[PDB]
């Protein structure tokens, strides 16, 4: 009369089907989620600088559309833009918008230094009912409509050397009349021009007269800008008309910063990754949410599920029933 | 697996056996036990936890990036921005894909292995005292007591001691 001494293995009531090389369903001890696929549906104010837009986009808060005056130097990590946003001055288009919109978001601030531009024999500080401040009309706070001066406007001719160590950004625009009698009641000749440079580049804009849609009174238009002075660059400003004048720059930087369009509400947490979704947590490798991400994410998979076995192959006993 | 024990020669696992992966039943004189096996059970726990860990290594982290929903349409360049982003996409979710299929076949692999390296360890330390049965368990051919058990299961077994005794028992 001996022993039996039997070698063995554990096994589990409840295991967990996992994918392998040779089979696309097998049953092991346990495993574990490799993909991220919820999210709180808010954006965690730490340890991002999140700034909300409200009612304001990046570029309207960078023109100075009275209803974003709020924003006026403001800073940020993610710019954030609702889809209730909207416009509400004077009506205007910016060629390469996205670019401008990016350009903006990236540098990470709306920091504005004004200049002394010396705009000699024309009238300065224009405005529109398209565009109220307080109880009168007024204007983007950032630029500076010139008109007439008794009845000249003279061939403006101005110059801002760049004598500081920082990239400059300049924005300034176009305005685009209605109809001849606008033109000429506005800036005396019949046609206008607009040619900003730098030693390096330049860019000259003629005016279009004529029709666009009603927008807040008006079926003009204004076609905004823009032009990077470098450190040791000068700009020169040269118009016989229809100038929409910069009144200095924004101060340019570069880093982390970035804009995301989203309508999820912000919330007192922490969280290394954003999606328009919210904030997700990143302990995960993969993540499902959305592929617009911002910060320290999970890298956006197809797949909802991703099962990683943290066990051994499960074999429970054979079955009597 | 590719070891044949789990799932193989062994029938099945013990749903029992909550203190452990792997481990030893016995019957003697003195009746039935078992005991987890806490050496074999932890170097598949560590090379296991070792996977997870590599695997949700955090590397990834970006800021400023390319638009990727787009509210006009405006031909080229947003076809190859959305191109772009969906070629990622599928190449990082075959990634992921591939991953978890070589990462699992292996962790079945090295858990059936390591039942594998105990079995065999124990058939070692037994010398010619026992025979493998082919089912997991050795039929051990002299008296042993719940101290002699204990001493396979804890490495202490002299096998010289109870040589003789098994020998004659076996060979007949
Ligand atoms: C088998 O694997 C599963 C994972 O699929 C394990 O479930 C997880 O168990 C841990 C406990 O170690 C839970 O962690 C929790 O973390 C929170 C947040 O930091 C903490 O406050 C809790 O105290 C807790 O530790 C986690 O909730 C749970 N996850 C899921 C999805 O179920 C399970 O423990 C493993 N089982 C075995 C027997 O190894
Ligand atoms: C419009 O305004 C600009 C800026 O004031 C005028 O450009 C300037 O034109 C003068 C020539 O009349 C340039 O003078 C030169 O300066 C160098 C020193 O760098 C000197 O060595 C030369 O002998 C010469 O005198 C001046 O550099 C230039 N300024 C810039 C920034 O380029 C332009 O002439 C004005 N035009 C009109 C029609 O008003
Ligand atoms: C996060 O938001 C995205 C984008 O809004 C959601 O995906 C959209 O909504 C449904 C989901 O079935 C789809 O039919 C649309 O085609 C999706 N749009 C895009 C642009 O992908 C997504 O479901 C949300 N995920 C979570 C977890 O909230
Ligand atoms: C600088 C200036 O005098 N602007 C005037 C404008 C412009 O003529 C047009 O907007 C050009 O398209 O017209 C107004 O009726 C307006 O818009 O409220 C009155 C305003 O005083
Ligand atoms: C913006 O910053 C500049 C310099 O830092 C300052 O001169 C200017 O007045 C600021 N404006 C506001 C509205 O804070």
């Amino acid at each position: 009369p001996g022993a039996t001494l039997c070698l063995g293995h554990h096994a589990v009531p409840n295991g967990t089907l996992v994918k392998t090389i040779t089979d696309d369903q097998i049953e092991v001890t346990n495993a574990t989620e490799l993909v991220q696929s919820s999210s709180t549906g808010k954006i965690c104010n730490n340890p991002h600088r999140i700034l909300d837009g409200i009612d304001c986009t990046l570029i309207d808060a960078l023109l100075g559309d009275p209803h974003c005056d709020v924003f006026q130097n403001e800073t940020w990590d993610l710019f954030v833009e609702r889809s209730k946003a909207f416009s509400n001055c004077y009506p205007y288009d910016v060629p390469d918008y996205a670019s401008l919109r990016s350009l903006v978001a990236s540098s990470g601030t709306l920091e504005f230094i004004t200049e002394g531009f010396t705009w000699t024999g024309v009238t300065q500080n224009g405005g529109s009912n398209a565009c109220k401040r307080g109880p009168g009309s007024g204007f983007f706070s950032r630029l500076n409509w010139l008109t007439k001066s008794g009845s000249t406007y003279p061939v403006l001719n101005v110059t801002m050397p760049n004598n500081d160590n920082f990239d400059k950004l300049y924005i300034w625009g176009v305005h685009h009349p209605s109809t001849n009698q606008e033109q000429t009641s506005l800036y005396v000749q019949a046609s206008g021009r607009v040619t900003v440079s730098t030693r390096r580049s330049q860019q000259t804009i003629i005016p279009n007269i004529g029709s666009r849609p009603w927008v807040r009174m008006t079926s003009a238009r204004i076609s905004i800008y823009w032009t990077i002075v470098k450190p040791g660059d000068v700009l020169v400003i040269n118009s016989n008309g229809n100038l929409i004048a910069p009144r200095g720059y924004f101060k340019m930087r570069t880093g982390k910063s970035s804009i995301m369009r989203s309508d999820a509400p912000i919330d007192t947490c922490i969280s290394e990754c954003i999606t328009p979704n919210g904030s997700i947590p990143n302990d995960k490798p993969f993540q499902n949410v959305n592929k617009i991400t911002y910060g320290a994410c999970p890298k956006y998979v197809k797949q909802n599920t991703l099962k990683l076995a943290t066990g051994m192959r499960n074999v429970p006993e054979k079955q009597t029933r | 697996g590719l070891f044949g024990a789990i799932a193989g020669f062994i029938e099945n696992g013990w749903e029992g056996m909550i203190d452990g992966w792997y481990g030893f039943r016995h019957q003697n004189s003195e009746g039935t036990g078992q005991a987890a096996d806490l050496k074999s059970t932890q170097a598949a726990i560590d090379q296991i936890n070792g996977k997870l860990n590599r695997v949700i290594e955090k590397t990834n982290e970006k800021f400023h990036q390319i638009e990727k929903e787009f509210s006009e349409v405006e031909g080229r360049i947003q076809d190859l921005e959305k191109y772009v982003e969906d070629t990622k996409i599928d190449l990082w979710s075959y990634n992921a894909e591939l991953l978890v299929a070589l990462e699992n076949q292996h962790t079945i692999d090295l858990t059936d292995s390591e039942m594998n390296k105990l079995f065999e360890k124990t058939g070692r330390q037994l010398r010619e005292n026992a025979e493998d049965m082919g089912n997991g368990c050795f039929k051990i051919y002299h008296k042993c007591d719940n101290a002699c058990i204990e001493s396979i299961r804890n490495g202490t077994y002299d096998h010289d001691v109870y040589r003789d005794e098994a020998l004659n028992n076996r060979f007949q």
